[PDB]
C-alpha cells in the first residue's frame, strides 16, 4: 500500500492497456480505412512438451529455494532429473522422439 | 388342491422376486457412457443431500 | 485486488458457460483458454502468485495447446454432429442442468454457515511453495515424476501411428 | 477481506458447469474439455483453501492437481486419437457394444 | 520434515518399485527383450517383498508428514505385491500371444504397485490423492493395451473418463475439507471442532464428494455402473489386477482414512455408508444372477464382496476387531480372486489378436483342463462363502463383526446376498462338469498354473486351519 507499489501497479496496468489498445487500434484502422474492389506425430510432441512442462515446472520451484533445502533438497532434486532423464533416453531409443524413421 | 405344492410355491416366490429385481436392475448397465456419468452425478446428489438431511 | 478477484471470476463464469454450449471445437478451446486466463487473474488476486503463474504457463500454455494440437489435426469440419446440436434440444439438457443446479444448491448450502475471517490476499511466493515441496512434500515430488512417466508410456502406447 | 465462501462458490460453479458439460455433450472431445474444467475447478477450490489459511499446501495440491491435469489429458487425448483412426466417428454413444 | 536413514529403511518397498521401474525402463531403452524386462520386473517385486521383511524389522513411524508405515502398512504393500506378481506371471503368456510392444506392460504394471504401496502406507489428503492417480492411470494403459480389440479400446475410454471424473470429485472434496480443517492429515480432519459440532456441513460435505470418487474406485453403488463393462472388456491379467490390487489398496487407505479421522465416526456418514454397503450388496448379487459372461460375473462379484468389506468398515468405530475382519477378507479375497482371473487368464492366453473372439466357454471345461477346473470350483465356492474354504472364513468374520455392533439390517444384506451368491456361483460351478459340444508348452503357462493352484490350496487349507492367517493379520496393527 506504499506509493511505488501503486505506482508500479497503474505503470503495468497502463503498460498492458495501452498495449493491446495499440494492437486493436492498428487493426481498426487498417479496417476501416483504405477503398474496397494428419501425422500422429504431432501429438506425441506436443504430449511430450506437455508432460516435460510439468516436469520443468517442479524444477521452477525448486531452483528459486536451493539455499534454503540444503544438500537433501539436491539429493531430492537429482533423483527427480535422474528420472526425468532415464524417461528421455527411453523416449529416444524407443524411437518416439526419431522424426524421420 | 394340493396336487401341485402351494406352500413349496409361496416359498418359491423370493426366486421370482429375485430374479424380477436383478432383471429390472440390470437395465442400468445399457453400456452407455454419458449415462454412466449422469449415475455418478446423481449419486454425488443423492450422498450430498443425505448427508445434509442427517447433518 | 477485490475487484479483480470478482471480475475474474465473473468472466471465467461466463468463459466457461460459453464453453459448454458451443458447437465449434475452437471457439470453445478459445474461451477455455479465456476462462484459464481469467483463473490465473483470480489466483493472483489471492496472492497464490506461483499458481497464476503454472495456471498460464501450464494449464493455458501446455494443456490447452494439446487440445489444440489434436482438434487440428482431427479437423472437425461438422461430422454429423454440427448438424444435429443435440445439446441445445430441450429434453438433452434440461435433466442434467437440473441436477447440476441441484448439486450446486446442496454445495453452496455447505459453504455458507462456515466461519470466516476473510482471505488476507498476502503473497505466499515461489520459494515459499518450493521450500514445502522439496521439505515435507518429497515423496509427492518423486512419485508425481512417476506419475508423469505412467502418463506419458501411456499416451505413446496408445498414441502412436504404425 | 475476500471472504471464503465467495472462492469456494466460484470454485463449486465451475464444477458444476463442467460436469454439466461432461453429461450433456455426446462428443467424446467435448466430455474431455467438460473433464479439463472440473479438474480446474477442484485446483482453485484447493488454492482458495490455502490462501485462506495462509499455508502453502494449497499450492502444492495445484500442482499434483496440474500433474495429474496433464497426464490424462494426454491419455485422454490418445484414446480420442485412437477412437478417431478406428472408427471415423467420435460419437460416445456409439462406443457402447458391452451392456448388462 | 526431514528424511533419516531410517526412514529410507521404512520406505524400502516404494524405493525398490521406483527403482525398479527405473531400471526397467532403461532396459527397454537398451533393447526390446520381452524375457528380460519381465523377469526384471518380478525380480524388483520380489525384493520388495523382501524388502518388507527388512521395514518389519524396523519400528512403526511417519515418513513424512505424507507417510506413515506400520504392520497396517506392510500388509497392505502385502497384498499389493503379491497381486502385481501374480498379474506379471498371468501377463507373459497373454503378451507372449500379442504383437506390438510388450514390456510397456510390465513398467504400467509397476508404477500401478508404486501407486498401491503409497496408498498402503498414506497418512496424508496428498498422499491419498497420489496414491489414487498411481493407481488409476497405468490402469488406463492396461485396460487399453489391446486398443485394436473393439471390447478393450471400449473399457479404456470408459474407465478413463469416469475415473477422471470421479478425481474431480475426489479433489473437490479434499478442497471443501482443507476449507475447513486447515490441515490435510488424516488426525486432523475434524479436529477442531467439539460439543456435539463434529457435524460441519463443509466437512460432511468434502467427505461426500471424497466418498464418491473412492466408491467410485471400490466399485460401490451408485458409482459401480463401469465395473462388469471395464472388467469383461479389459485384457484378463489387467482384469486380475483391476480386481484385486486396486481395491485392496483402495480399500486399504479407505480403512486408514476413518479410522485416524476424528470425523470418523460421524453418525451421518456412518448411515450413509450403510446405505451403500446394503445397496452394493444387494444389487451386486441381485446383477450377477443372470450373467452369462464370467467376468462381467466376477465384476457384479467385486461389487457385492466389496459391499461386505464396507460393513466391517461400518463397524470400525464402534467394535475393536474390524482391522482384523477386513485383513482376513482381504487375503481369502485377493486368492480367491487371483485364482479365478487366473483361470479366466490361462484359458485366454495367448492374445489370439484384435479380431479373434476371446470369450471364455467354461461349459465342459473339467474334460480337457481338469485342474483348472478344480481351481475354478474351488474358487467359485470361496467366493460364495462355503466352509472349508477362506471366503466363509472373511464371511464369517464379517457377520461376527456386524453382530458385534448391532448392525443387524446389513447383517440381514449380507445373508440375503450371500444365497443369491450361492444361486450364480453354483451355476458356474456346475457348469464346469457338463458336457460341451466343441470349443501352453512353456514353461510361464505353467507357473501361471502354479499360482493358481497354490491359490486354491492356500484357500482350501486355511478355511480348514485359519488360525496362521488371523494370527498375521492381529499382529500387523496400525499405531493407535
Ligand atoms: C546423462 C545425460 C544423458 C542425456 C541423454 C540424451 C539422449 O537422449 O541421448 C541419446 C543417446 C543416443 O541415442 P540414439 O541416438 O538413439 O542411439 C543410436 C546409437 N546406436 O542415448 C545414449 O547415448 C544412451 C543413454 C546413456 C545413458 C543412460 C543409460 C545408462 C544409465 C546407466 C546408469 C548411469
Ligand atoms: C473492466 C471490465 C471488464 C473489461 C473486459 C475484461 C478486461 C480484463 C478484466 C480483468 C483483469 C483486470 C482486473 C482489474 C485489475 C486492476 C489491478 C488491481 O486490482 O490490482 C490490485 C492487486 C495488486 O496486488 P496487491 O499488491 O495484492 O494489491 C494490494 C495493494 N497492497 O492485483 C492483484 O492482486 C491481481 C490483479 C489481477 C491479476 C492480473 C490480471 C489478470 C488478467 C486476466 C485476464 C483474463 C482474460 C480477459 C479476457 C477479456 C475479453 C473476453
Ligand atoms: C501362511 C498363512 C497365510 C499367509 C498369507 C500372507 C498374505 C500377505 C503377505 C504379506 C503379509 C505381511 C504381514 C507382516 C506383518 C508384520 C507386522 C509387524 O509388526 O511385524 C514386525 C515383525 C518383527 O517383530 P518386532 O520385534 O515386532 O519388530 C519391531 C522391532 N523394531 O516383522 C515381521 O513380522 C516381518 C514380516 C515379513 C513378511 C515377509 C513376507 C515375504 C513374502 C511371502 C510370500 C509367500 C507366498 C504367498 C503367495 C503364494 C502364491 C500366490
Ligand atoms: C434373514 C435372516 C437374517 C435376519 C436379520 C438378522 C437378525 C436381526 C435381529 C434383530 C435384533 C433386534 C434387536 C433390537 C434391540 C437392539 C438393542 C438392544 O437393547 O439389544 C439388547 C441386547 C443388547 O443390550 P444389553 O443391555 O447389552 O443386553 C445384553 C443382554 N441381551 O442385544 C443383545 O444382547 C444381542 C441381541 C441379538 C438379537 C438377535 C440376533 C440373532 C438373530 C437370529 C436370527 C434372526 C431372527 C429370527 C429369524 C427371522 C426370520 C429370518
Ligand atoms: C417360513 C418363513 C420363515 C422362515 C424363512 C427361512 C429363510 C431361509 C430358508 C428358505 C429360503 C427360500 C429360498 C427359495 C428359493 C430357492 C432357490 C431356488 O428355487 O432356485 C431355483 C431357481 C432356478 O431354477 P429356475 O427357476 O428353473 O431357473 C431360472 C433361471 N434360468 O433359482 C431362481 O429362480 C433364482 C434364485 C435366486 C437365489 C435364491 C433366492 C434367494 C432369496 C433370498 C433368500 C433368503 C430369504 C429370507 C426369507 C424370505 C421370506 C421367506
Ligand atoms: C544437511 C546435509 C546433508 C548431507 C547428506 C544428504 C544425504 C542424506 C539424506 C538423503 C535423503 C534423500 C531422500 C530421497 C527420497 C527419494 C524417494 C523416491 C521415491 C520414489
Ligand atoms: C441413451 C441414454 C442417454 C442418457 C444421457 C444422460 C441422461 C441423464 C438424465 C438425468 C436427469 C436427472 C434429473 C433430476 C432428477
Ligand atoms: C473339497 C474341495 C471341493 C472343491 C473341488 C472339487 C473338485 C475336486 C477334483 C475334481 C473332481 C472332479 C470329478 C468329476 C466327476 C464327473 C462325473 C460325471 C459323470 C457321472
Ligand atoms: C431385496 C433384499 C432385501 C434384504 C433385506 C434384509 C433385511 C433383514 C432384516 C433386518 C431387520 C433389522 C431389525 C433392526 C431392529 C433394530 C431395533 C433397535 C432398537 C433399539
Amino acid at each position: 500500500t506504499s506509493t511505488e507499489v501503486i505506482a508500479h501497479h497503474w505503470a503495468f496496468a497502463i503498460f498492458l492497456i495501452v498495449a493491446i489498445g495499440l494492437c486493436c487500434l492498428m487493426l481498426v484502422g487498417g479496417w476501416f480505412l483504405g477503398g474496397r474492389a494428419l501425422s500422429a506425430k504431432f501429438y506425441l510432441v506436443a504430449m511430450f512438451f506437455v508432460i516435460f512442462d510439468v516436469e520443468a515446472l517442479y524444477l521452477f520451484a525448486w531452483s528459486t529455494s536451493i539455499r534454503e533445502s540444503g544438500w537433501v533438497g539436491f539429493v531430492e532434486a537429482a533423483i527427480f532429473i535422474f528420472v526425468l532423464l532415464a524417461g528421455l533416453v527411453y523416449l529416444v531409443r524407443i524411437g518416439a522422439l526419431d522424426w524421420t524413421p | 388342491l394340493l396336487k401341485r405344492d402351494p406352500l413349496n410355491s409361496m416359498m418359491n416366490i423370493p426366486a421370482v422376486l429375485s430374479r424380477f429385481a436383478g432383471k429390472g436392475l440390470l437395465l442400468s448397465e445399457n453400456g452407455y457412457l454419458r449415462w454412466y456419468v449422469a449415475s455418478m452425478s446423481i449419486g454425488a446428489v443423492v450422498v450430498l443431500a443425505l448427508l445434509m438431511v442427517l447433518r | 485486488m477485490e475487484f479483480a478477484f470478482y471480475i475474474c471470476g465473473l468472466i471465467a463464469i461466463l468463459a466457461t458457460l460459453r464453453v459448454i454450449t458451443h458447437t465449434n471445437p475452437v471457439h470453445a478451446l478459445l474461451y477455455l483458454i479465456i476462462s484459464l486466463l481469467a483463473i490465473s487473474g483470480v489466483f493472483f488476486s489471492l496472492g497464490a502468485y506461483f499458481a497464476g503463474a503454472l495456471e498460464i504457463i501450464v494449464y493455458a500454455g501446455a494443456i490447452m495447446v494439446l487440445f489444440v494440437f489434436v482438434v487440428m489435426m482431427l479437423n472437425l469440419g461438422g461430422s454429423e454432429i454440427e448438424q444435429e446440436r443435440q445439446w441445445l434440444k430441450p429434453q438433452v439438457w434440461i435433466g442434467p442442468a437440473i441436477l447440476s443446479a441441484i448439486m450446486l444448491v446442496v454445495i453452496v448450502y455447505a459453504i455458507l454457515g462456515v466461519n470466516d475471517q476473510g482471505i488476507d490476499g498476502t503473497p505466499i511466493s515461489a520459494k515459499a511453495v518450493g521450500i514445502t515441496l522439496f521439505g515435507p512434500y518429497v515423496l509427492a515430488v518423486e512419485l508425481a515424476s512417476m506419475l508423469l512417466l505412467a502418463g506419458l508410456v501411456v499416451a505413446f502406447h496408445v498414441g502412436r501411428e504404425e | 477481506m475476500i471472504p471464503l465462501q465467495h472462492g469456494l462458490i466460484l470454485a463449486a460453479i465451475l464444477f458444476v458447469l463442467g460436469l454439466t458439460g461432461l453429461v450433456i455433450r455426446r462428443n467424446l472431445l467435448f466430455m474431455l474439455i467438460g473433464l479439463e474444467i472440473m479438474i480446474n475447478a477442484s485446483a482453485l477450490a484447493f488454492v482458495v483453501a490455502g490462501s485462506y489459511w495462509g499455508q502453502t499446501d494449497g499450492q502444492v495440491m495445484y500442482i499434483l492437481a496440474i500433474s495429474l491435469a496433464a497426464a490424462e489429458a494426454s491419455i485422454g487425448l490418445a484414446l480420442l486419437l485412437q477412437l478417431h483412426r478406428r472408427r471415423q466417428n467420435l460419437n460416445i454413444d456409439s462406443v457402447s457394444e458391452m451392456r448388462g | 520434515m526431514t528424511i533419516t536413514p531410517q526412514n529410507l529403511i521404512a520406505l524400502l518397498p516404494l524405493l525398490i518399485v521406483g527403482l525398479t521401474v527405473v531400471v526397467v525402463m532403461l532396459s527397454i531403452a537398451w533393447r526390446r527383450n520381452h524375457f528380460l524386462n519381465a523377469t526384471l520386473s518380478v525380480i524388483g517385486l520380489n525384493a520388495a517383498l523382501v524388502s518388507l521383511w527388512f521395514v518389519g524389522q524396523a519400528g512403526a513411524m511417519d515418513v513424512t508428514p505424507l507417510m506413515r508405515v506400520d504392520g497396517f502398512a506392510m500388509l497392505y504393500t502385502g497384498l499389493v505385491l503379491l497381486a502385481s506378481l501374480a498379474t506379471c506371471t498371468f501377463a507373459y503368456p497373454w503378451l507372449e500371444g500379442y504383437n506390438d510392444n510388450k514390456d510397456e506392460f510390465y513398467l504400467l504394471v509397476l508404477i500401478a504397485a508404486l501407486g498401491g504401496i503409497l496408498l498402503a502406507n498414506a497418512n496424508h489428503l496428498a498422499s491419498l490423492f497420489l496414491g489414487i492417480e498411481l493407481i488409476s492411470l497405468p490402469l488406463f494403459g492396461l485396460v487399453g493395451y489391446a486398443f485394436r480389440q473393439k471390447r478393450s479400446l471400449e473399457a479404456s475410454i470408459k474407465y478413463t473418463i469416469l475415473s477422471a471424473a470421479a478425481s474431480s470429485f475426489l479433489l473437490f472434496g479434499m478442497a471443501l475439507v482443507y476449507a475447513q480443517s486447515g490441515d490435510l492429515s488424516f488426525v486432523a480432519l475434524g479436529k477442531n471442532l467439539g460439543d456435539g459440532m463434529l457435524n460441519e456441513p463443509l466437512l460432511l460435505a468434502g467427505f461426500g464428494l471424497m466418498i464418491v470418487g473412492l466408491g467410485f474406485k471400490l466399485s460401490l453403488v451408485p458409482f459401480h455402473l463401469w465395473t462388469p463393462d471395464v472388467y469383461q472388456g479389459a485384457p484378463a491379467p489387467v482384469s486380475t489386477f483391476l480386481a484385486t490390487a486396486s481395491k485392496i489398496a483402495i480399500f486399504g487407505v479407505v480403512m486408514r482414512l476413518f479410522l485416524y479421522a476424528p470425523v470418523g465416526d460421524s453418525e451421518a456418514i456412518r448411515v450413509v455408508l450403510a446405505i451403500i454397503a446394503f445397496a452394493s450388496i444387494i444389487f451386486g448379487n441381485l446383477m450377477a444372477l443372470s450373467q452369462t459372461n464370467i467376468k462381467r460375473l466376477l465384476g457384479y462379484s467385486s461389487i457385492s464382496h466389496l459391499g461386505y468389506l464396507l460393513v466391517a468398515l461400518i463397524a470400525l468405530q464402534t467394535g475393536e476387531m474390524s482391522m482384523e475382519a477386513v485383513g482376513v477378507y482381504l487375503a481369502g479375497y485377493l486368492f480367491s480372486s487371483l485364482g479365478a482371473f487366473g483361470v479366466v487368464s490361462l484359458m485366454s492366453s495367448p492374445y489370439r489378436g484384435p479380431d479373434a473372439d476371446s470369450l471364455f466357454s467354461y461349459r465342459g471345461l473339467f474334460w480337457h483342463r481338469p485342474i483348472l477346473a478344480a481351481v475354478m470350483t474351488v474358487m467359485m465356492l470361496s467366493l460364495a462363502g462355503i466352509p472349508m474354504t477362506l471366503g466363509f472364513i472373511g464371511k464369517f468374520y464379517v457377520l461376527a463383526v456386524g453382530v458385534q455392533a448391532h448392525l443387524w439390517w446389513l447383517v440381514g444384506a449380507v445373508v440375503v446376498g450371500s444365497a443369491i451368491g450361492l444361486y450364480y456361483y453354483l451355476r458356474v460351478a456346475v457348469s464346469l462338469y457338463l458336457h460341451a459340444p466343441e470349443q501352453p508348452s512353456n514353461w510361464q503357462y505353467s507357473a501361471g498354473g502354479i499360482v493358481v493352484l497354490i491359490s486354491a490350496l492356500l484357500v482350501l487349507v486355511l478355511g480348514v486351519w485359519p488360525q496362521p492367517l488371523i494370527s498375521i493379520v492381529r499382529l500387523a496393527m496400525p499405531l493407535m
